[PDB]
């Protein structure tokens, strides 16, 4: 899950960095 | 619209009434659990206890359902159709059970699985509490995202099942299969006695399983047996010591066949496909979260 | 406030004193580990060694605890209540152990589990080091996020446990169950001899388990046995070769029952629910990280 | 360019024709599954049924392929080369099968694996539906990201395989290995009788496996057997009760060897490397998603 | 600085020379793999083949190492100290092996594990290729992030190991343990015959394991055996059918003890701690990626 959960995280901060 | 319909309609939507109904559902679930724990036997010890407990629970659910429908004029098409029809079905099974307990067996013994629906009454609780409703709704709205990767998985699973039925459905058919030792080269026994007859490079080892079948007949006997065995391997349960290794070491020098079969199956399906499906499922759920 | 209270209060909060206490806790943990490694037997070889080691460790913890409380005027309500009361409980079990070692058995033999608390003294170290404290605090603040998905899991687990008790609690009850071969259609034996009596399509295989019980009585004998077996399947341990396959191949032509049972259980609970719970747990922890 | 080439070219690209071809592929897949389910035996019961079903399916695929190529002037170099050549190869195996069914066995019995390609015809469906095409294309474009971590994994796997072959290829070679009890210290038997000969602090337990081999000869007999066993441990299947524990308890007091071997192998390879590979795979796929 | 030092220094840093050295390392790795595959036996068939192959490989590595150091004036303190010293150690083992092959056994037979270092020569390749270097460097820089959660895991593992040694080290000590049936309530046998002596509610089950030990003595006999067994449970291997269930069903009515033990252990350690450790590891690696 940590492999799955972290992959989805990579998209959160990638999205977070996009708006910021 | 009935004259006293609006008052009872807003009465049922009261938070206190909703929590009382939730407590009733949880109490019924605990009653079923206690029945299956302290008295699940065919010769039940406290028989009327569970019989009349179910009687009272179905009666109370009937009264509360009638309260629910009387506020919507018995219509249940316009307001919360799915939950209302689910409630209808469970209360109907409840009335059927009470009618059987009162006036004999009006049903054939071939519909016990329909009586079994009482265990699924706890799903009514999910409408009572908002967080559990959110989680189940997110699961329902994320399943369609899963669908495509899931069908890819099942396609590949059926491909490997066809291959497995064609290859190993005949394996260990006598009930015993022969694996070949390498004792001479390893120096355990001299090369003279193996030809001379004191020792042998081959041993016959039984192929019968714990279920009484041979290896091929059970694991890959038919297409559906093969698909079930591949599901077992996909979950990762005993794929080597029971499913793979006898077939791997059946091949004297052609061992690359079974090893490549199971290794490629495990890698592709289990690792790649399971992780992809879980990733897309969780991605859809968290995209629905915000 | 005591006259010499502030000086000792700031003395205990010294980094050197905190690290010395941390070293003491780690040394006690290593002492317990060494006791359980080199001499865990009922007939202990070096008996007084561990007895007096525990004596000295509890004495030192008592002296350091008294130093801790003397700086807070023995109050421990206003400053770090939870850690202080935990410390208090462990010293209390330590003083109880020393009192028993000094003046006989003042306790009934029914409270050994309370004496067992010495193994949990290492949890005091987590307050000494900031990083371990951060991790455990994040775990504690992420558990409530888990709670809802966890209760959904246990609800579904109990549903499947009720179903399993109702279905398979009677399985393999004689101790042996019959699986049906398909030998004639596979050509292993001619159809003439099967009717004639040389071969049969139905071998009988024992259901008894490694624990001596039959399959139904152990795995799904009662509701709690069923819930434990479903937890075993949820973790993924031996769900097929022990739990599923005997029930799957018990059904002669109704095999869809057990296969759908275990397949749906595994998919929903294990894959979906385990990954959802872990995802929400880790999400809460990393949201607490920053 | 042929005179009536453009019309048939745009006719084949029609959505209705594409869905009809997709239905044909799915129907062929279901036909293969039904063949392997209801009649996979060597003595097939409905023999001509599957024979002529495959005949008709290959004939229809031939006619539709000729329709596909006639719109591209039989060129298939410029437009969708890979899918066209895959289609070509499957029809070619289909025409080969029909030719064998019509005019005897024109092939040696050593190319059944080439006839086996009919199971992979369902891969043609992935071009028919856009979502499955997206998923498989993302998998293909994410594999190269996996490649580096995968080769690191296999390098470490081969290192551990060399070590395992060198250490344990000789283990349990007699067929039985000796583990040493500690009964006298546990109080199970007095120290007098162990020297006196009533009891022994050693027991001899068989090393033979379910496949008939000894432990060393099967698990780590050769480098490829060792690599397969390490793959089994990497997936996590029965690494202790079959692979690790006999070697761990073979070492009387040198147990640190096998424990460190398998513990370090599991930690590094399984945890670290499996999670890294899956993380990079999924990262590449979702980076391709958007 | 040597007169002809700069020329050879830039000569060794040439891409072609680096790729030739990488090919040499990969060829040596393949040579070791082939040795362990086609001739790992104690009575080696092609003995001088591997002996002189290792001779030539160590000689070539010596010549290339001398080329490497001659460009840095044999200093190796200022430029790439870690890789240079690793190279030094492997070439030293190589010279030691060649010296033993030339002039007899100059070493005691107690340092074969040092000769074993030839299998780790492939780690030199990781410096040759940039991508593998990136991955291993990221792993090395992410391990310290793991350290804290890893030590929390091992602390909890040792806690559960102490508890397990204290509880179950005495379990199945006679070699057989008694589980209690519930036949009379289930109706399998009448209550009259159980008292009368035809049937019994208590079967006796052997506690001996595949390794010859009893259940307690092997799984939780000592603290380190307990820690290994808990690592086995943490990975998820056979924790129920071998480790948990005999202890669970040993408790006649106190079954809550073992079930809570193993359930809490699995949940906390496996699910929570394994997923947390993997999450922080992968997070650190991908934070190092960009």
């Amino acid at each position: 899950i940590a492999a799955i959960h972290n992959a989805r995280r990579k998209k959160r901060e990638a999205a977070a960095a996009h708006k910021a | 619209w009935l004259p006293h319909q609006r008052k009872v309609f807003d009465f049922y939507a009261s938070q206190g009434v909703q929590y009382f109904t939730a407590f009733l559902i949880v109490s019924n679930f605990i009653f079923n659990c206690a029945e299956k724990e302290w008295d699940p036997y065919t010769d039940q010890l406290y028989q009327g206890l569970w019989r009349w407990g179910e009687f009272a629970f179905n009666t109370m659910f009937l009264i509360e359902l009638l309260i629910n429908f009387y506020g919507i004029a018995f219509c249940f098409w316009r307001y919360n159709w799915a939950w209302n029809t689910f409630d209808l079905v469970v209360v109907a099974i409840g009335t059927l059970t009470m009618a059987e307990a009162i006036g004999g067996n009006f049903m054939p013994p071939s519909m016990a699985l329909i009586r079994n629906l009482r265990a699924f009454r706890i799903f009514r609780l999910f409408k009572r509490i908002k967080s559990l409703n959110k989680i189940i709704v997110s699961l329902g709205k994320a399943i369609p995202g899963v669908a495509n990767a899931f069908v890819i998985m099942v396609i590949i699973m059926c491909i490997y099942a066809i291959l497995g039925v064609e290859f190993y459905h005949m394996t260990g058919s006598d009930g015993t299969y022969v694996t070949y030792n390498d004792n001479v080269k390893r120096g355990l026994c001299t090369g003279d006695e193996v030809e001379l007859g004191q020792c042998s490079l081959n041993q016959t080892v039984s192929s019968e399983t714990a279920r009484g079948y041979t290896y091929g007949e059970e694991y890959y006997g038919t297409f559906f047996r093969a698909l079930y065995t591949l599901f077992q391997v996909l979950t990762g349960e005993s794929w080597s010591e029971a499913v793979a290794r006898p077939a791997v070491f059946e091949s004297h020098y052609d061992s690359f066949g079974p090893v490549l079969f199971y290794v490629s199956f495990i890698i592709i399906c289990q690792i790649v496909l399971i992780n992809v499906v879980v990733a897309v499922l969780l991605d859809k759920m968290v995209e629905e979260d915000d």
